[PDB]
């Protein structure tokens, strides 16, 4: 019916998808090894849209996880949520990889394991006779997720041409350049494949993570154990129309169709306010829907590093405001009434704009059926500031003679560096041209 | 009002008709309307009804 | 019983007409005889006398104010016939 | 009444029929040496249709087992199920054979033991005055089952002309050609006898066995001890209308008559889904009949190596879908309702098709009266892909000068190789011509 195959790949893409499947059992009322609660069918009306359909009421995840590093998968099998995963769909015990840290490693390893990489991931494709598409849950940081992920964006474009492609890709961190220095090279090589060899992306910045991780979360030493908490909730938040019973844009080709203006303009800004557990003691007094979307357009919950004074000459075109759970829908048109009076979104002068709001009932659970949740999927034309940030860090590195002799020994014979530079400037010029 | 609740579920059918005629829950109708389109593109014949009864039954 | 005069007369006319397909085949080396093809020519009429009379009931099944259990069964063999 | 004599023959045909008789005692509620349970007559209403009729409530099997190799029969008498077999119907102790590995060995040994091979197997023929027919439970692999099995397909065609012939023959393995190399020669010589000297066959591929033997069975080293588990269940599944009390097509000349379009087109595709023991814990919640036949026409349970992209120009003509045991027959017409909407079977454009469904109650046993079982007997016109596979491996071997001097020393004086080639192409041309 609407079966999606997630493509978890890389050192960071496997960990953000590990707790994504772990989030799904707590809201479906199911255990990874059994069914102890009856809340799975009376409370939740649809479960076989991301999981594989049941053979013994055991909803297998439709997931594949490949990585060169064996460290990310050795921290999985000792956890009690790995018995839900199957040891025959992806790998058996003692799976390995390369050495290995290179963008050209996984780019060259795709055609030597070409027979095996297109054998076991295609067995899940013909399980349903109407496949939705493929989401590449991969990473941009490092050479593991960026090297091999650029290969599958090409060969799955023609072997599966009538399928939706859209990824939840995480952006790397640009604070210092000591541990990694190959960061401007492997990022722009995948970013070219994300626009012409891929339809849509969902950007997730790393410098904007610790802006939120010290905002309300109150940590002193930033660890990697907090990167899975902001990411796994908004992943399950994006499929609330798709997993839980909704009516309009209840498919993944429903939501993405109403937000993309044009190809190579698909970078969607994400926002998510409620992350604090001591808000729970004051939501008993009928906290309404009239105050939760006034702060979405206000740049506080954003996960995109952008300029603060660059929003006057940029214009919103498509903005999504997803409320979940208890909505009190007699005032949801009242919340959309107050949008035109502030004009917090700059509107495009050539065409109409749209503020789309939708709702779906959440899990039968006490932290879910009590507190209001707001998921934002914006589309603003100030996203070229990240593309100006990555390009200015790209041409400055090529004048310092950095990784021009250390990178072209394997499988690179011609200069494909300006092939990425002009196509990035094509994106940056067509964005500002789009508001005439 | 108690005899319907024990035997007939009268006002439960008030909610159940909203999911099909008012199209409350869309997954019942979208998994319908996906399969239902390769039959609606051709003109209807006298051979129309017999596969429409179980294109419903594979959808439900 | 499906219908009193026609369908029971259509159904016993089916079982009579394939009963002479038994007694036609039952000769020694049937399809090479002149009487094997001569007796056959009456039966190639009477077999389509039965499918076309089965076709006449299906128009009374579609144009329908008669009986639902009559219509559900006879169409069940009919999409098992015409498909 | 309806007595069938099974002709178990060859190295592989004797082992697949050994556990076929061993399967029958566990479902009849009987022991091979005694009668300890009363479930044999109250639960099962008919037992004397494959067994010989009782003299002391000891249901003798109507079986004969000849092979050149004494290794297959020396692994029988130490098993406690061999006392049910008789040491006077086939052979006494210390029976032997040839040396021996040749198709021309058993083809020449049939007329030197011609007096003894038509003496003791005819004693079981006049036990019932209305004989059903003969099933040749033989093999195609090797020269033992293929050499002698081609002789009895000729001399039993005229000595018993009014009897049904139909075989459950297993196809050999075509992975490498190192241990055996005579595989294209002995297979096509028997395949000519299976079409004109035999009415029907039931094909059983070997390369499709390990496709299923690693699908859900989870083995690492493929042994011969797994080849008897997929085969013995579908043999007893095919006679559920014949052994257990059914109404329509309750004879072996009932089932085969409603599926064969024409002579030399009789190769039936087989399918059987339920082979997993951990499905048992979730069949307690009324698992229905509406989901078990949606996966039969889906090419997952098939035992025939065929092309995946060759089903659009090929059309099904006859398809059998046998449900067993608990059926819940108020929704079995509901399962056949959903067949016309998908059109998963391509229908012939010249004539009508048929989806025949039938049911019979299973054995009074807990793994049998709880779990739904689906037996498929298909007939699809993509079966020429195996005939194109065997013929392309046949003419390529004759140009390499392989076994043309090593094969014509004994009892072969003329070239009968193109006598098998044209008759195989006659089958392959009349299949594609059959849909006008």
């Amino acid at each position: 019916p609407r079966e999606i195959i997630t493509l978890q790949l890389g050192q960071c893409g496997n960990q953000i998808g590990f707790e994504f499947w772990k989030q799904l059992c707590a809201e479906h009322g199911i255990s990874p090894e059994g069914i102890v609660e009856e809340f799975a069918t009376e409370g939740t009306d649809r479960k076989d849209v991301f999981f594989y359909q049941a053979d013994d009421e055991h909803y297998i995840p439709r997931a594949v996880l490949l990585d060169l590093e064996p460290r990310v998968i050795h921290s999985i099998l000792n956890s009690p949520y790995a018995n839900l995963y199957n040891p025959e769909n992806i790998y058996l015990s003692e799976h390995g990889g390369g050495a290995g840290n290179n963008w050209a490693s996984g780019f060259s390893q795709g055609e030597k394991i070409h027979e095996d990489i297109f054998d076991i991931i295609d067995r899940e494709a013909d399980g349903s006779d109407s496949l939705e598409g493929f989401v590449l849950c991969h990473s941009i940081a490092g050479g593991t997720g960026s090297g091999l992920g650029s290969y599958l964006l090409e060969r799955l474009n023609d072997r599966y041409p009538k399928k939706l492609v859209q990824t939840y890709s995480v952006f790397p961190n640009q604070d210092e350049m000591s541990h990694v220095v190959v960061q401007p090279y492997n990022s722009l090589l995948t970013l070219k494949r994300l626009t012409q060899n891929a339809d849509c992306v969902v950007v997730l910045d790393n410098t904007a993570l610790n802006r939120i991780a010290t905002d309300r979360l109150h940590i002193q030493n930033p660890s990697f154990s907090q990167i899975n908490q902001l990411v796994s909730t908004i992943m399950s938040a994006s499929t609330t129309t798709l997993r839980y019973p909704g009516y309009m844009n209840n498919d993944l080709i429903g939501l993405i169709a109403s937000l993309i203006p044009t190809p190579r303009l698909h970078f969607l800004m994400t926002g998510y306010t409620p992350l604090t557990t001591d808000q729970s003691v004051a939501s008993v007094r009928k906290t309404t829907v009239l105050d939760v979307m006034r702060r979405l357009l206000q740049p506080k919950n954003v996960m995109v590093s952008t300029g603060r004074d660059r929003q006057t000459n940029h214009c919103y075109i498509a903005i999504l405001n997803i409320i979940q759970g208890e909505v009190d829908p007699t005032q949801v048109h009242k919340s959309l009434q107050r949008i035109r009076e502030r004009k917090l979104a700059n509107f495009i002068p050539w065409g109409p704009a749209s503020i789309q709001v939708a709702l779906s009932r959440k899990s039968p659970y006490l932290p879910s059926a009590h507190r209001v949740s707001g998921l934002m999927m914006a589309n603003h034309t100030n996203i070229s500031s990240l593309f100006e940030r990555t390009c200015r860090q790209y041409d400055k590195l090529r004048k310092r003679e950095a990784f021009l002799e250390q990178f072209r020994k394997e499988d690179i014979f011609k200069d494909n560096f300006d092939e990425l530079d002009n196509s990035r400037e094509i994106v940056q010029q067509l964005i500002d041209e789009y508001h005439a | 009002l108690d005899v319907l609740n024990k035997n007939y579920n009268l006002l439960e059918h008030m909610q159940a008709m909203r999911r099909y005629l008012l199209l409350g829950q869309g997954d019942f109708i979208r998994h319908l309307m996906d399969l239902l389109k390769p039959e609606l593109v051709r003109p209807a014949t006298t051979l129309y009804q017999h596969n429409l009864t179980g294109i419903l039954e594979t959808a439900v | 019983f499906i219908l009193l005069k026609p369908v029971f007369h259509c159904l016993n006319e089916i079982l009579e007409l394939c009963h002479s397909f038994c007694s036609l085949v039952s000769q020694n080396l049937g399809p090479l005889d002149e009487r094997g093809a001569g007796q056959l020519d009456i039966l190639v009429k009477g077999f389509s006398c039965q499918s076309s009379l089965l076709f006449r009931i299906l128009s009374s099944v579609r144009n329908h104010q008669i009986n639902p259990d009559l219509a559900q069964l006879l169409l069940r063999l009919d999409y098992n016939k015409y498909y």
